RNA sequence: GACUCGGUGAAAUUAUAGUACCUGUGAAGAUGCAGGUUACCCGCGACAGGACGGAAAGACCCCGUGGAGCUUUACUGCAAC
RNA sequence: GGUUCGUGGUAGGAGAGCGUUCUAAGGGCGGUGAAGUCAGACCGGAAGGACUGGUGGAGCGCUUAGAAGUGAGAAUGCCGGUAUGAGUAGCGAAAGAAGGGUGAGAAUCCCUUCCACCGAAUAUCUAAGGUUUCCUGAGGAAGGCUCGUCCGCUCAGGGUU
RNA sequence: GGGUAGCGGAGAAAUUCCAAUCGAACUUGGAGAUAGCUGGUUCUCUCCGAAAUAGCUUUAGGGCUAGCCUCGAGGUAAAGA
RNA sequence: GAGCUGUACGUAAGCGUUGAUCCAGAGAUUUCCGAAUGGGGGAACCCACUAUCUUUAGUCGGAUAGUAUCCUUACGUGAAUACAUAGCGUGAGGAAGGCAGACCCAGGGAACUGAAACAUCUAAGUACCUGGAGGAAGAGAAAGAAAAAUCGAUUUCCUGAGUAGCGGCGAGCGAAACGGAAAGAGCCCAAACCAAGAAGCUUGCUUCUUGGGGUUGUAGGACACUCUAUAUGGAGUUACAAAAGAAAGUUAUAAAUGAAGCGGUCUGGAAAGGCCCGCCAAAGACGGUAACAGCCCGGUAGUUGAAAUGGCUUUCCCUCCAGAGUGGAUCCUGAGUACGGCGGAACACGUGAAAUUCCGUCGGAAUCCGGGAGGACCAUCUCCCAAGGCUAAAUACUCCCUAGUGACCGAUAGUGAACCAGUACCGUGAGGGAAAGGUGAAAAGCACCCCGGAAGGGGAGUGAAACAGUUCCUGAAACCGUGUGCCUACAAGUAGUUAGAGCCCGUUAAUGGGUGAUAGCGUGCCUUUUGUAGAAUGAACCGGCGAGUUACGAUUUGUUGCAAGGUUAA
C-alpha cells in the first residue's frame, strides 16, 4: 500500500474530506487504514473486562487508502509516491 | 409411402443399364464461333482460354445450331454432318482430332 | 369412544358458488335450464337419498399390424446328441 | 383522393402488427431518484403504451436494424408457497390420590404416605445390535402427540482399569 | 457362521420364494427405446375459409392420390353462373 | 519491505526492519491403509521371523535393516536314474496397480428400433465387457494407382457423389481412382558370398553362433574386374547405430519501474455524477474506492528483471560411416508360404459373374527361362516384385495448465453442486441424490431506561435508511387479519350484465368514482366430440418453470449481384 503506520496523510474522499492525521493502524488484507481523529464512530459498549463501566465510546474507524494521499513533509502538500533506490533500500519519493 | 397400397416405383419395371465407357462429348453450337476473327484456326485449347468450355468431356463435338458468318478452320474432336456442311458451305475446313 | 370444557392438532377432497322442491327440458337420469311450488339469517348433535360423492387414466369388453408367459405335427432357427 | 360490392366463422391458408431478452449504431434519461413494485377516473382498433403519486435505492429507455432459451390457464405437468376440510379426526392397550417441596409458572418435576399393576415377568443376568444414549452441572428455542421446572432432547465437563 | 444369483437359483409344487418388487429380481447403461394411441402446445387484429367423400391399403379411429380451402402467377371469343 | 500468528461477525500468549507474515525455485521430513509385497485380516488392524545394536539381575521391553509372488537371466546345489534333467536355494534386472467415462488399436459383441408385421436386411461392429496402451495411435515407402502413352510411400481435408454400385433390388447401405490442398522422408533386414570360431563325425564335410557383405525388376545383389575415398568429407540419438556430456542464447516458474487533477463550484450520507476549467496518453485494459474515475488505489502501455529448477534452440564435444562404373558363365533374392477346396468374415459389394483382403480346416506351387496384379477366366500388353522389420509431419481427443473470448446463464437459470455436495438424506448393496446466494460504505451489530423468567417488544442511540437489526437489498400473488363508506335477516342466486333509485365520495375533469334497494337478460373455462352447462375430461389456489428448434440436404417464393453464363471448396 502507497501509506503505513506512522505516516501523515490528507484525507481527499468522504464526510472527512481536508481533515490530515497520523496513520495509527494498517489492514493491508482489506485496503483499510486507520487515521488518528478521522471517521469517528460511536461504539455502543456493554461493560465486560476492557471497559468495566462501558458507555458509548466516541473512536476512530479504519478509511480505505485509496482515500488517503501522503503528505509531502517537505511543501505540507497531498502527493502522489514514486519508489527510487538509495543504495541499500529503496525509499518513497514525492512529485 | 402410399400407406400399404404398392407404391408406383414398385408397380413399373427397371430399365437398361449403365455403359462403363460411355463418351459424354462438350457442344459448341456454330453461333458461338462468331465471337471469333475471320481466318482463324479454332482448337480445343483456344475454346478453353476464351471460356466456351470449361470442361472438355470426353473430346469437344461442334453441332450446326444458330449460323456460321466467318471463314474458320475449326478443329475439333467430332463433328455434326450438318456442322461439317455448314462450316465449309461459308468456307472453311473441319479436321478431326 | 362419542358430547361439553382446557391443551395440542392432521388428512383424503376442492372450477368459482348467495348450493331448495316438483314436473318438464337437455349429450336422452339437473342444486345451477323452463314453468311452477316452497323457503327469515347463523349454527350444534344426528342420518346417509343425491352431488352419476372420494379412492384407482376399468381388471370385464373391444381396439393397437402394443407387450409378456405358456403350447405345439405354425415358420425359421440354436444347443445337445 | 372518390364511387360500387363486401366485413359470422372451427380445422386451415394469407397478411399486418404488439411485447420480451440480447447486440450494433445513433440519440437520450437517471441520487433533483434507474429498474422493479403498488395505486389511479389517461391514451391506442387489438396485442399494448403513457403520465402522476407512493415504495425502492442503481441502473434504464428511445430510434433504426439484427439475433432469439421470445409471450402459458389447462399437460391426474415439475418445484415452492398458501388455503379448504377444521379447531374437526387423532393424541398409540393400563390407576391413581392427597399432602409437602421446587419454581416466573406445576394434573404432568422431586419427596412422603396410601392405593393399584407384573411376578416362567412387566424381575435379574448375558449375547446380538446400537454407539455415548451412561454420570454430574446448567438449559427449556426446537424434539416429547398435552404440559414441563423434567428428559434417551440442547450445552459444557466427565466416565470404561 | 456359511453355499446356490436372474438366459439364473430354490421349490413336500402354489407360478411358490429370491430384501414390503417376481409368468422371470434390483441397479446403471443402450435410452430422449418405440407409441398409426391419450394428454398438452403460451401475444393480437385483418382477409378468405373447408371436410367428415371416392379409390386403394394386414386397411377400417392410420395413410396415400383425388375432391373440397387458401396464397401467388398465367393466359384467356370469357371459357363460369 | 511492515506488519503478522488461515477461515469466520473469539479469548490468550507471542513474533517482526538482527527483515517476520507473504510469493517463487530447490531440498528435508512425509504416521497408517491402499498393487501393498514378512504372515494374516472384517482397508486404515493383528502377529512375526532373521540379523545387528539397546534396556533389565533376567524374563518382559525398545531401535534400525531385511524378509511377497511370478518372469527373464547368471551361479550353486540337485530326485526317481548312471550321466543328466525336473525340483530346490542365492544374486541381478523386470513386472504387478491406477486412470481422461476422451482420443487410438485389438479380442468379444447386444437389443430395442427401422423395414409402417417380420425372419434376410437395419440398428451396428453401435452400447457394453476385456486387453494393449501412446501422446497420439493406426497407416506407410508399391507383387500400388492406371490406361496419359503416366503417376511415384502413408495420412487428413475439399471434390468425385448420394454417382458407380450393394439391396426380401424392399427399408436402406453406399465407395474409389482421377483433380485440388495440408504435410512431406525415407530406410534397415533374410539370402548368395567372405572371414573367424564352436559343435559334429557328414570323419575334412555339413549344421548352428558372432562379425563383414547386401537389399532390388526386361532387374538388384553376390561374384569376377577396374576407379576414388579408409574420415578429405558426411551423418546422428524423431526412423536411418547408440550412450554421453559442456557452454552461450532464449522461454517458463517470483517480481521491478511506470505519465497526468487533493482543480473550482452544485446536489448529496458519500462524487468517480452535473456545470466550468485544466492535464497525461506507446498508458482511455480491467478492477476497487461511500453513486458512473485515463489523471485516488491496485494497475495498464512501454521499459527492466532471476539465485534456483525445468523446457526449447543453436554451437562445440562425443559417437558412427565407403562410394562410382563394367560385365548376366554360375549363385541368391522371405515355403507349409503364395495359391486352391470347404466353412466364415472384411471389403460400399448380402455368393453373386465376384476380383481384392483376413480367420479356422484340409490340400499345396513356381522359385529367375521365375512370380503377382489390371473386378470370373484365358491370351496379349502394361504396371509391379508378396510371403521380414522400422519410420517424423499434416490427423483425433482434453483429466489438466497459462492467457483470453462470447448478440452464453445469472440463483427454479447456469454444473447435481455460486453456500464445507456427491454432502444431507434414501437404500443390505450396486446405486439414487437434494434444499440452501444478498445487513450496511463502514459493525458504526442497538450503551442506558422500561414491561417480561425468557422470547419479544417500547423508548433512547448508531446510520442516508433499522419499515437495513446477524439468514437482515427489493419484497408481487395466493392466504391471514384490523378498521370502516355503501349494501344485507320474505330470500331460490354460473354471481355478472343492462336499466336503476338512494347514500357516500371527488378524478389523469370527463355525457366522473364507490356501493347497489329493485327490474330485465343470463347453463364457468379447457379438452374431446355428430352433439357437452354437462351427471364426460383436466385444473384446490397463487407464483415461477414448462412444447415446431438447430445442422446439413431438397424444393418453391421473395430479394440482391452478375448473366449465356454464374460461383468457388478445401
Ligand atoms: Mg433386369
Ligand atoms: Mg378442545
Ligand atoms: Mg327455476
Ligand atoms: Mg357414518
Ligand atoms: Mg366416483
Ligand atoms: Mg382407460
Ligand atoms: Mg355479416
Ligand atoms: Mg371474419
Ligand atoms: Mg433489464
Ligand atoms: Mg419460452
Ligand atoms: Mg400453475
Ligand atoms: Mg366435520
Ligand atoms: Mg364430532
Ligand atoms: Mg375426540
Ligand atoms: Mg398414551
Ligand atoms: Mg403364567
Ligand atoms: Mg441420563
Ligand atoms: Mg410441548
Ligand atoms: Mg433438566
Ligand atoms: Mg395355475
Ligand atoms: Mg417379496
Ligand atoms: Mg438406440
Ligand atoms: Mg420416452
Ligand atoms: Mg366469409
Ligand atoms: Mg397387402
Ligand atoms: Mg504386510
Ligand atoms: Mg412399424
Ligand atoms: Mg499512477
Ligand atoms: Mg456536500
Ligand atoms: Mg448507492
Ligand atoms: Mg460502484
Ligand atoms: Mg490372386
Ligand atoms: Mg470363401
Ligand atoms: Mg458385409
Ligand atoms: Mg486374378
Ligand atoms: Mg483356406
Ligand atoms: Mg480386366
Ligand atoms: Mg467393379
Ligand atoms: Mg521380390
Ligand atoms: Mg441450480
Ligand atoms: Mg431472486
Ligand atoms: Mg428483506
Ligand atoms: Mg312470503
Ligand atoms: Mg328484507
Ligand atoms: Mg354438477
Ligand atoms: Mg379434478
Ligand atoms: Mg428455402
Amino acid at each position: 500500500m502507497h501509506v503505513k503506520k506512522g505516516d501523515k496523510v490528507k484525507v481527499i474522499t468522504g464526510k472527512d474530506k481536508g481533515k490530515s492525521g497520523k496513520v495509527l493502524a494498517a489492514f493491508p488484507k482489506k485496503d483499510r487504514v486507520l487515521i488518528e481523529g478521522i471517521n469517528m464512530v460511536k461504539k455502543h459498549t456493554k461493560p465486560s473486562n476492557v471497559n468495566p463501566q462501558g458507555g458509548i465510546l466516541n473512536v476512530e474507524a479504519p478509511i480505505h487508502v485509496s482515500n488517503v494521499m501522503l503528505l509531502d513533509p517537505k511543501t505540507g502538500e497531498p502527493t502522489r509516491v514514486g519508489y527510487e533506490v538509495k543504495g541499500d533500500k529503496k525509499v518513497r519519493v514525492a512529485k | 409411402f402410399e400407406g400399404g397400397q404398392l407404391p408406383l416405383f414398385r408397380r413399373i419395371p427397371k430399365r437398361g443399364f449403365t455403359n462403363i465407357n460411355r463418351k459424354e462429348f462438350a457442344i459448341v453450337n456454330l453461333d458461338v464461333l462468331n465471337r471469333f476473327e475471320d481466318g482463324t484456326e479454332v482448337t480445343p485449347e483456344l475454346l478453353v482460354e476464351t471460356g466456351i468450355i470449361r470442361n472438355e468431356k470426353s473430346g469437344i463435338k461442334i453441332l450446326s445450331n444458330g449460323n456460321i458468318e466467318k471463314k474458320l478452320t475449326v478443329k475439333a474432336n467430332k463433328f455434326s454432318a450438318a456442322a461439317k456442311e455448314a462450316i465449309e458451305a461459308a468456307g472453311g475446313k473441319t479436321e478431326v482430332i
